[PDB]
């Protein structure tokens, strides 16, 4: 493993030459100081331990690998001879460069932890970073997951002077990496790595790794399931990864980061989603163009709004929409109900929606759907804070984590809530949530795009007409449509029951597919006598309020 | 030889009052 | 054991067989495509769901040597010996032959390396990590971990390299439970009766355990019905009746009927006798319910067949005492699928976010034993319009209902879940809980009439003795505005 | 006991229960008796601790895991039993739950009976109405 | 005394009462004092930590269980009842619950009689109107 | 102090005033001045901590019980007297409550605090005790 | 605003110790016919609450003596419904009454950082548009 | 400095800073400089440990044993100016602090550190010290 196995870090790899490797091997133009130290930081799973693996051959200089956590001992003070006779031996023996892994291991801060031999050994290396004579040359190569977890001691001059943010690659690092990896094995000719690099977004370092793996063992199953290989040497030599093979993997795999936050699969697309057809073309606009014509972004000089608002009577498609852009945008995707991060506990809802939003940037580009935003950025109101001031907390840290996301953060939030009155208007400002679409009842034409897209998958009588359902429901909602179609479902399942109960008494005492073949103009007819408004008229003045104030 | 030893005290719990108004 | 003895599960099986046989089997084809077969699986799931049954087989069948881990096992009292623990554990194992290491209870041994407190912990965490990836990390070992709670794992143990594939061990289909009744079944000797897909039918969420349970609790039934005809017995038991036991069929729905699933064994509901006869008058309500509730959970092919989904929501409104409460008991006594009886105001706590937490843990309970029955008593002291309150307790209530609504209308499927609402005051209820698609179906239980009043006086009197020469017309004709209650 | 098999050390409780546990197995068929089981085992999502946890799941693997257990019974008593970890609450861990509850009339006659059998008693004595006139006395 | 025994590393307060019980039991029969234990054992359910939860299922083992005691008799001190565990409050454990409240008039007269024992009064003063006229005081 | 000697560590603060306790019994008869108790007595029923019911229990055993104190007496401070518990405010523990809330000890103050600095000959301290109305000392 | 009593008012209060102890400051009170509303009678939860504001305000604001030197600014669309108590002197007694070079130069401000057209001219927008704002 | 007060042995650090002050007290009228207090003066109410209490609790009844003879000040150096205790900025110890929110001193630092180095033979550093704004150290 040489330098030229890690790629996609060019710039990042830059450094790591000038900062270790030529001030190594020639001292002279430094003094005509380098440091005693280098750190490297980011999110895991980045080449951290591949890069100093890679300096480590790369360069003849002795190697001497003390893991964080391997150095301490049972007997009295052992870890303090094992860390002084790695330096000493360091030192005796060449210009030599040491590599300390998982340093948390080894400096928790200082602050939380109370133990006596972390303390010890921590202030101990302390003594030995300040003790280097600058002859020597030799650097320690330190490789933390988390930075914020570091003792600040050693965050000083003298000590780990410069720090390398070794972060998640670009497009072209994705395909770098991608072509490193696969050029071992024989990829098949009907292939295009650049289209895989443009489909994946949160893949860093590893997961594609993880991605060439799996599509491969999809292959090796394709052709041992079906042979039944059960030694063949034509079974051996006939074995290419095609393009199936790397879709399926990329619709299996999840970026790490978003491992957790895995979601059921809701699988929708634009034309289940009957009407809006302005609605649907307002969201592409705003949602496609940031993340794939960034050269449109830097023509105009203008900041797109990094936020939008669904509100609207209930049963109209937020949700809907939501998981149409959830499944079919081309970026990743986590999603929040309101009420799910708060905790009784002091701090945890505030780590929580940290956390949540880290994960967010990690993944980048990505789409934080906050579903019922009336529950966690509820108006500020006279409550007290009888909670402690835990709401006023929690909406606190979601307004400073929300407006701290710059251009290359790419993080867009989705909104949708049933009462907007209830929203703090500190959210709508511009900047945060600037843009609120508001979603509007069907009008006729949208009824009956809403029908036959709910009708999609059902077989229908041949002979049939929706333009008199559409005419005759009127002030009716999405879910009320969806609730006719399976009321009269219901109605043909229950005929169908029967009809195969009598069929079967009087042939105890070959079937044909059913005795009722297909939806029917009695079915809908029944359907529709017990189908009422779910949205009262009330609450169509109070939003027709809401939008002629907007 | 030296030896170590656990510790798990408390933490702090958030409690939600109701109030009456006039 | 063997790979016969695990039922229900197929895809996992095979996807644990290929990762612990083929690079044992057929190294020549993973060195012909080039790259070498992922080395690290995390099984995660329910428990009781196999897991550790897989772990066994495994371990059976594999001809090399295993190695087990329990997850606090390895942690020692002096200084950094549980770091020479695990040190050994792994050297040994790479040092002796390629082999399969087995992390038991794995929530034990990564608590996350953040929230933690304790040194030593994230020390163990630490020397995991290195173990299992760095400079020489691993050279043909395999790593099988099994957990029950998988999201309170440090990510950097589920990266590719440490963890490529997890495995979801979760609850069987119709066609598991048969199969494991199958696999339970065979040593024991049952009679003819015994019908296993009819108890794969009934059976609605018993995983693994629970299905052994149930075969366990049938055989005790069988053989403390079989003993009362002899005596005790202590010195010594006769061919004649330790031959012929014959669990019968019988037996077996006894011990269905008094068992429940693991889930639900928290929430269980105590035991009330109501019958669809026991409810006078009603016929439509009694019907549209009974059509409702069955028809998904007993005709699912017609569903698929027209591809549309069934109503899950209901809501029963009226005057008091018309016979709401007494309907969602006759359902929990007759419909063969579960039932969690809530009351209105028993999931509300002082604390901040513990009334959405609980109502979270219901509801996953609800979606995990599916199909299952969820009766919602007194709708309106839970779910009241949003807004109303001037002064509130931090807007726990609007909390409450907007949990409810995104969780029974969300980012989830729908694993057949039905909502039963019961309230007298109907103005007091949000309107979007009550929007179709969340409880679509709005039932009015009004006065009963006069053949009703008949039908109800008898289904009160069915098990009184009465006079022979009393009719009840009379009296149903003099009570004009009475109720149920009355 | 309950909290008879905790310790300040880190990483001896767990030895302790399987020291209990191999001594418990290495005789004849025995039976080990765990009282008051709503200290030892915790729900482990509810709980903020570490070494609760580690009990917890200690206590699980001896129950339930490969190489379970060879013909050894293991009874338990609590006051509360929904606040125990759902795992234990399972076939093989603790199968079976019997519900010793409130004795009824014919019961506490019992109990009187047994309780008032090696005293010398007057001759004046009806246990049946002391029997009657007790109503919620738990034995 | 309540607090005394508690600690902050995890099996140390129960440690302290099996100490205190087992070298009570070592000895002749013995009396065992708990001043204030509503703070050692408040409600079970409502309390969110674990040693105290832990500690409470102590003092319930030692004093109910195989083998409780023998000649050890235990006495309890406290100023709110109501807080306490009810699995506490029953035969066995605390068999009687004696309400020590205010005296009444005699009483009073008694106390003042006790109290002005060794302090040099004068002739005047008659201990029984002063008596009479206290309502209220208590000890 | 009321605040520095409470902490998080269950047994810890208790501990730390069984120690005060023990050091102020063991060298010589002294003078107890704990400061602010107001913060370490929330009456035990308006409190949700456990700490702050525990170290109150520990000052009432302390304060009095078998050889509780051997010539030692014991000075407290508050601001508000009410949010103290009723067994503390009990004869042998807090037996004497002391009001202490003009113009002739203003001067007394002013005349007290300029005694080591001649500050001047002409210098009226009756406009000094007259303005400053309003100030606690 | 906070539907408390009390609360509403520590705003107020705390802002202006904000104000006062960062002296010198100027503290911009936008849209204060939100705020003031002419407190007059409105006889319900809201007008309490803006009788409360409108009391808190004018006891927060007289107070300020030739020492601290603060300075409020305010602005409104609509200076009908602003409150006589609060347009009194000795408070607040200033009245800045605030075209197409207006408009022109906004337009200027705006394109600054923008990659414009060379054949382009913004007077024609600005003669266009006569009553507009620079929102719009 | 901060953090550099703590040792193995147990008490060290109020032996240091007793050390320290007697030292100071001992030579001359002189005075002592405690760079980054903020690791020694947690705040006292967000932090949990006994030690940093001990330690806050000795600066503070060291600042407050000085008398009129002993002629010695204190200069303390901080990064923040919230996570300070009431308790160390009362009034008696900590009251006159400065508010350091230049170009001299800059060209000072830049004649200090780049004049070990084979420079150039065109530079004029007056141009680095003005154009640089708000760099320090
Ligand atoms: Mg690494
Ligand atoms: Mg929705
Ligand atoms: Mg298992
Ligand atoms: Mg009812």
């Amino acid at each position: 493993v040489g330098y030229d196995d890690i790629g996609g870090c060019r710039k990042q790899m830059a450094q790591i030459r000038e900062m270790v490797e030529l001030p190594l091997r020639h001292p002279q133009l430094f003094k005509a100081k380098p440091p005693r130290g280098v750190l490297m930081y980011g999110p895991p799973g980045t080449g951290k331990t591949l890069m100093a693996r890679a300096v480590a051959n790369e360069t003849g200089a002795f190697f001497f690998l003390i893991n964080g956590p391997e150095v301490m001992s049972k007997m009295a003070g052992e870890s303090e001879s094992n860390l002084r006779k790695a330096f000493e031996e360091a030192e005796k023996n060449a210009p030599a460069i040491i590599f300390i892994d998982e340093i948390d291991s080894i400096a928790p801060k200082r602050d939380k932890t109370n133990g006596e031999v972390e303390r010890r050994v921590v202030s101990q290396l302390l003594t030995l970073m300040d003790g280097m004579k600058a002859r020597s040359n030799v650097v320690v190569i330190a490789a933390t997951n988390r930075p914020n977890s570091i003792d600040p001691a050693l965050r000083r001059f003298g000590r780990f002077d410069r720090e390398v943010d070794i972060g998640i690659p670009d497009a072209t690092g994705r395909l770098e990496v991608l072509r490193i990896h696969t050029k071992n094995m024989k990829l098949a000719d009907d292939v295009d790595l650049e289209a895989l690099a443009a489909e994946t977004h949160g893949y860093v370092g590893a997961d594609i790794a993880s991605l060439c793996s799996e599509a491969a063992m999809q292959q090796i199953r394709e052709k041992m399931d079906l042979i039944d290989l059960d030694i063949d040497a034509e079974v051996l030599d006939s074995l290419g990864v095609t393009m199936d093979n790397f879709r399926f993997a990329l619709g299996n795999s999840n970026p790490s980061a978003l491992r957790e936050t895995v979601v059921e699969s809701v699988n929708v697309t634009w034309d289940d989603v009957g009407g809006l057809d302005e609605i649907k073309e307002e969201l592409k606009e705003t949602v496609e163009y940031p993340v794939l014509h960034p050269d449109q972004y830097t023509k105009f000089g203008l900041s797109p709004s990094k936020g939008v608002l669904f509100y609207g009577p209930p049963g109209t498609g937020k949700t809907l929409l939501a998981k149409a852009v959830a499944t079919e945008v081309s970026a990743n995707f986590i999603s929040v109900k309101g009420p799910e991060l708060l905790s009784m506990w002091y701090g945890e809802s505030e780590s929580n929606i940290r956390d949540i939003f880290d994960k967010a940037r990690a993944a980048a580009p990505t789409v934080v759907f906050l579903d019922e935003l009336d529950s966690i950025a509820k108006a500020r109101g006279g409550s007290l804070g009888d909670a402690g001031g835990a709401s006023d907390r929690v909406v606190n840290q979601l307004l400073t984590e929300m407006d701290g996301m710059n251009a290359k953060k790419n993080v867009f939030v989705i909104g949708a809530t049933n009462r907007p009155d209830q929203i703090d208007p500190a959210i709508l400002r511009p900047g945060r949530l600037d843009q609120l679409i508001y979603v509007p009842l069907p009008d006729e034409n949208a009824r009956l795009s809403i029908l036959n897209a709910q009708l999609r998958k059902t077989p229908l009588e041949p002979g049939l007409e929706l333009t008199a359902i559409a005419k005759a429901t009127q002030g009716f909602s999405g879910a009320d449509l969806l609730y006719i179609v399976q009321r009269a479902a219901k109605y043909a399942i229950k005929d169908s029951i029967e009809a195969h109960r009598q069929h079967e008494a009087e042939k105890e005492v070959e079937p044909e597919v059913d005795p009722v073949p297909y939806i029917t103009k009695e079915h809908f007819a029944e359907a529709m006598k017990t189908a009422k408004r779910s949205v009262s008229d009330a609450e169509l003045r109070r939003y027709e309020a809401y939008s002629q104030q907007m | 030889a030296a030896a170590a030893a656990a510790a798990a005290a408390a933490a702090a719990a958030v409690a939600v009052a109701v109030a009456v108004a006039a | 054991v063997g790979y016969d003895d695990i039922g229900g599960c197929r895809k996992q099986m095979a996807q644990i067989r290929e990762m612990v046989e083929l690079p044992l089997r057929h190294p020549q084809l993973f060195k012909a495509i080039g790259i070498k077969p992922p080395r690290g699986v995390l099984m995660y799931g329910p428990p009781g769901t196999g897991k550790t049954l897989m772990a066994r087989a495994v371990a059976n069948e594999t001809g090399a040597f295993f190695f087990l881990i329990n997850g606090p096992e390895v942690m020692s009292k002096m200084a950094g010996e549980s770091e020479s623990n695990l040190r050994k554990a792994f050297e040994e194992a790479e040092k002796n032959a390629p082999a399969i290491i087995f992390i038991d209870e794995i929530d034990s041994i990564a608590p996350k390396r953040d929230k933690t407190n304790g040194e030593v912990e994230r020390r163990v965490v630490s020397q995991l990590l290195t173990l299992m990836d760095g400079m020489k990390a691993r050279s043909n070992v395999v790593v099988i971990a099994a957990t029950n709670r998988p999201n309170s794992i440090d990510p950097a143990l589920r990266r590719f390299g440490r963890f490529d594939r997890e495995v979801d061990i979760g609850i069987p289909d119709a066609t598991g439970r048969l199969e494991v009744l199958r696999i339970h079944t065979k040593n024991m000797k049952l009679a003819d009766d015994v019908d296993l897909e009819a108890l794969a039918a009934e059976t609605h969420g018993y995983v693994g355990a629970d299905i052994a349970s149930l075969c366990s609790e049938a055989a005790m039934q069988q053989i403390r019905e079989k003993m009362d005809l002899i005596d005790l017995d202590e010195d010594e038991i006769d061919a004649e009746v330790l031959d012929s036991l014959g669990v019968t069929m019988d037996n077996f729905r006894f011990a269905l009927g008094n068992s429940n699933p693991s889930a639900l064994r928290e929430t269980v509901v105590e035991s009330v006798n109501v019958t669809w006869d026991d409810v006078g008058g009603l016929d439509e309500i009694k019907e549209e319910l009974k059509e409702t509730v069955e028809y998904p959970v007993l005709h699912p092919d017609q569903y698929t067949k027209f591809g549309l989904s069934p109503s899950k929501g209901v809501l029963f409104y009226g005057p008091p005492g018309t016979g709401k409460t007494l309907l969602a008991k006759a359902v929990a006594t007759e419909v063969s699928a579960n039932f969690i009886s809530v009351k209105g105001p028993e999931l509300l706590s002082m604390w901040y976010g513990e009334s959405e937490s609980n109502i979270r843990d219901i509801f996953d309970k609800a979606r995990a034993a599916a199909p299952t029955v969820v009766f919602l008593d007194e709708l309106d002291s839970i779910a009241k319009a949003r807004g109303g309150s001037l002064g509130d307790a931090g807007g726990a209530s609007d909390r409450v209902v907007n949990q409810l609504l995104t969780e029974m209308d969300g980012m989830n499927a729908k694993k057949n879940v039905f909502v039963i609402g019961a309230t007298n005051r109907p103005d007091q209820i949000d309107p979007a809980i009550l929007r179709p698609g969340r409880l679509d179906q709005l039932i009015y239980v009004p006065l009963p009439d006069e053949n009703a009043r008949l039908s109800i006086l008898n289904a009160q009197l069915r098990k009184t003795p009465l006079e022979p020469g009393l009719e009840l017309t009379a009296i149903a004709k003099a009570t004009q505005g009475f109720s149920g209650a009355d």
